[PDB]
């Protein structure tokens, strides 16, 4: 198809007086061309490049003046112009031409570049020099000074070029890479101790306030390379408090280079640790909710054995950032913020009287009636038996459970007065846990147990049968299975014998009806085991196919095992 | 699309050992205590590396 | 947060009582809960109400 | 190419999880910049999964940016 590409592509493919008759026709075309545009420079500067091509060069001249007259603020123009007087030769027309041009256009840098070139071609050298101390006069802003600067160390008049930069950092001086390429200057050249002056003087002309640590980390590094290194410590040192917070950023990573040689034993950990505690209080002027940030700050000054009033200031304003959300999921890092701080008191600042008012505030911060800790009361109880205060640690767990019954709570709860041989208050606990969670099987079975080891039969069996009571449980299976291996236990394998006649009288599941044929096969009474596989099958006749099958695998499993090829035709015919 | 795989991952309701009634939790809480006082109390219980760059220089 | 929850405390409650001779009674509360996850994984997107 | 490779692995873990919502906005972001002409190995998996864990509304979905996608490079 013929679409755009080859519409257009076929639309696109389709696409010597004598001499001197013909100048006269050529100045006629620019003479009328200028007639009409007048602004037409780019023919005005080709016309008077024409001519001059001739050795009309003197007409040429006359175009270029006229061309000066239309903008004169010109600079094409006047470059055009000079280069054509230069290439002609003509080099005191070129001079003359640069001398307008730098008098009327002062401040256009071009000219003053080409013309110290011009006369530095030809050898002037004076006169060139002459060129950059006139331009100077009008001061001109970086790139003048350093062309001339650059222009006598080709000489290696390094003196001169001194001068140069003493007059340049009184003009420019505001800015500070002046003195410091000064500076660097002075230390190529091998002149040190002016080095060593142009950073003082720097320093002094910038002030005592107004610090331009810039100048104070090149003067360092200058003393550095120098091997001055106790100079260069001092400067970074000096440095350090004036600047203390923002600017610092800058002297720590060159001191801390600095350091990692020379400071080896106690200046790299120094520098590194104060540099990281600056780092870290960044972080917390950032966000003060950034929590991993106070963690890994408090490890820093624990590690440094700081004074401990810092470290308390430093816990209490970690601590202070309690969340904004009050749900649990986000204050599952900042409580660890409290338990730290507990810690730390507690081992290292040895002030339990201040342990109690940091689990006291930490317990009047949480939102108990929302979620609780239950973390918080265990270690603020455990620390009170510490200090063996079992009424305080009674009232802790106390105050735990009446405000917020939780199962954590119980079992710390349970298990410390178990530990304490107060097995008639673990009982009240126990009633209370199961008040709190009673479909929590295991509770029964934990209730039970406790009894079981304390030796009290009858208190077991009490449990036992009001835990099978129950309405509801998260798993019947595991109670009942714990209490007939508790009357397995007691060897009273005829209430054993009834609790599996009951559970039975629940549901006909067959691994019930199994398990009910496996107690009678461990008793080794295993015509009880037949009588039971008998009773479930010849009754679970409506039974699923799978299920009997099941159910008389278990038993074929019986009589394999016993090897009665005689009940094995019964069981082959069930 | 409801997500039923994850929500299946927390088995409950095991096997049918329960009559699947129970009472009001404040009545449910007296059956508890009503029950759990007859518990006996039949006895007490009581059953009664260098450091060799610094080494030179120290 | 609360699906995690329940499954951990369940599975440690399996990982405790089982391996007794007794066992069995137990509907392998671990096992019987990744059978129940793989059955309910096929699932299909509705068509609509309106159309 | 592995921004494709991380759609099909992004997509393996929300059908796992079960977020099947969530995995045809995996895939048909993943589609745009792919081609039945050469990927068959992508397509061929969406499809696996829309057959599996899709219907007749979201099919016809699937080959509406199939036939979009490929006449994006079919110039021809
Ligand atoms: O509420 P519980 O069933 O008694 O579970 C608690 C509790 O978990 P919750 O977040 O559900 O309350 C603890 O959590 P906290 O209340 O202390 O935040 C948790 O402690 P961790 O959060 O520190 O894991 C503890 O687990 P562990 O004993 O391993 O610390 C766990 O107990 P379980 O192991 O009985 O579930």
């Amino acid at each position: 198809q013929i679409t755009a590409e080859q519409l257009l592509r076929e639309a696109k493919e389709r696409e010597p007086d004598e001499l001197k008759e013909y100048q006269r026709k050529k100045r006629k075309e620019f003479e009328d061309g200028i007639r009409k545009n007048r602004m037409q420079l780019a023919n005005w500067i080709k016309y008077g490049k024409w001519e001059e091509s001739i050795g009309e060069i003197q007409r040429a001249r006359s175009v270029f003046e006229r061309a000066l007259d239309v903008d004169h603020r010109s600079i094409s123009i006047w470059l055009q112009y000079a280069e054509m007087e230069m290439r002609c030769k003509q080099i005191n027309h070129a001079r003359n031409v640069f001398d307008r041009a730098i008098t009327i256009m002062p401040r256009a840098m071009q000219f003053w570049l080409k013309y110290s070139y011009m006369e530095e071609v030809i050898e002037n050298i004076p006169g060139a020099r002459q060129i950059f101390e006139r331009w100077i006069e009008w001061e001109p802003p970086e790139q003048a000074w350093q062309t001339y600067i650059n222009f006598e160390l080709r000489y290696k008049e390094i003196d001169r070029a001194r001068s140069v930069y003493q007059r340049f950092l009184h003009v420019h001086g505001i800015n500070v890479q002046n003195w410091i390429k000064y500076a660097k200057f002075e230390e190529r050249n091998g002149y040190i101790g002016n080095a060593r002056a142009a950073y003082e003087k720097a320093m002094e002309y910038f002030g005592e306030e107004d610090i331009n640590e810039t100048v104070l980390v090149a003067f360092a590094l200058f003393e550095e390379r120098q091997k001055e290194h106790e100079r260069a410590r001092g400067i970074f040192k000096y440095g350090l408090d004036n600047l203390p917070s923002n600017r610092t950023e800058e002297i720590f990573k060159h001191y801390t280079q600095h350091e990692k040689k020379f400071g080896e034993r106690v200046g790299i950990e120094d520098v590194i640790i104060s540099k990281r505690k600056t780092q870290y209080e960044k972080m917390v002027e950032e966000n003060g909710y950034n929590y991993d940030a106070w963690f890994d700050y408090l490890r820093l000054l624990e590690n440094e054995e700081t004074d401990r009033e810092e470290v308390e200031d430093v816990y209490e304003r970690a601590i202070a950032n309690i969340p904004p959300h009050s749900e649990k999921r986000y204050w599952r890092r900042y409580i660890y913020l409290w338990i730290n701080y507990a810690l730390y008191e507690e081992l290292v600042a040895k002030d339990f009287d201040r342990a109690r008012q940091v689990y006291k505030a930490c317990i009047d911060i949480i939102p108990h009636k929302t979620f609780t800790f239950a973390k918080v009361w265990i270690m603020f109880a455990h620390f009170e038996i510490r200090q063996l205060d079992l009424n305080a640690a009674r009232k802790i767990m106390g105050v735990a459970i009446g405000k917020c019954p939780k199962d954590k709570l119980f079992r710390a709860y349970i298990d410390l007065e178990l530990q304490l041989r107060e097995f008639d208050r673990c009982r009240k606990l126990y009633e209370k846990f199961l008040e709190s969670s009673p479909e929590s099987s295991q509770t029964w079975i934990k209730f039970a147990e406790l009894e079981t080891l304390l030796g009290d039969t009858d208190r077991s069996r009490a449990v036992f049968t009001i835990a099978v009571q129950q309405p509801a449980l998260d798993m019947p299976e595991l109670l009942w299975k714990a209490y007939i291996d508790f009357e397995i236990a007691c060897e009273e394998h005829e209430k054993a014998r009834d609790l599996y006649e009951t559970l039975l009288q629940r549901t006909n599941h067959i691994k019930v009806w199994i398990s009910m044929a496996e107690f009678e096969q461990t008793i080794g009474n295993f015509e009880g085991a037949r009588k039971a596989f008998e009773r479930a099958n010849q009754s679970l006749e409506n039974a699923e196919k799978e299920e009997r099958l099941m159910l008389l695998e278990a038993w074929k499993e019986c009589e394999t095992k016993s090897g009665d090829q005689e009940a094995l035709k019964r069981v082959e015919t069930m | 699309t409801p997500a039923g795989s994850v929500a299946a991952t927390p088995f409950r309701d095991q096997m049918r050992i329960n009559e699947e009634i129970a009472g009001s939790a404040l009545e449910q809480k007296a059956s508890l205590k009503r029950a759990l006082a007859s518990l006996p109390t039949p006895k007490n219980d009581f059953e009664v590396w260098i450091e060799d760059a610094s080494e030179r220089a120290e | 947060e609360q699906i995690v929850k329940i499954g951990h405390a369940s599975d440690s409650v399996r990982q405790y009582i089982d391996g007794t001779a007794t066992s069995g009674l137990l509907t392998d509360y671990t096992e019987s809960a990744r059978a129940n996850a793989v059955a309910a994984r096929t699932m299909r997107t509705p068509m609509l109400k309106d159309t | 190419d592995k921004s494709r490779a991380m759609s099909l692995r992004y997509a393996q873990l929300e059908t796992t999880v079960g977020e099947i919502d969530r995995a045809r906005a995996i895939y048909a972001h993943a589609a745009e910049i792919s081609d039945p002409k050469v990927h068959v190995k992508f397509w061929d998996t969406w499809k696996n999964f829309e057959v599996a864990h899709g219907n007749e509304a979201t099919v016809r979905d699937m080959l509406r940016v199939r036939r979009s996608v490929e006449a994006s490079y079919n110039v021809n």
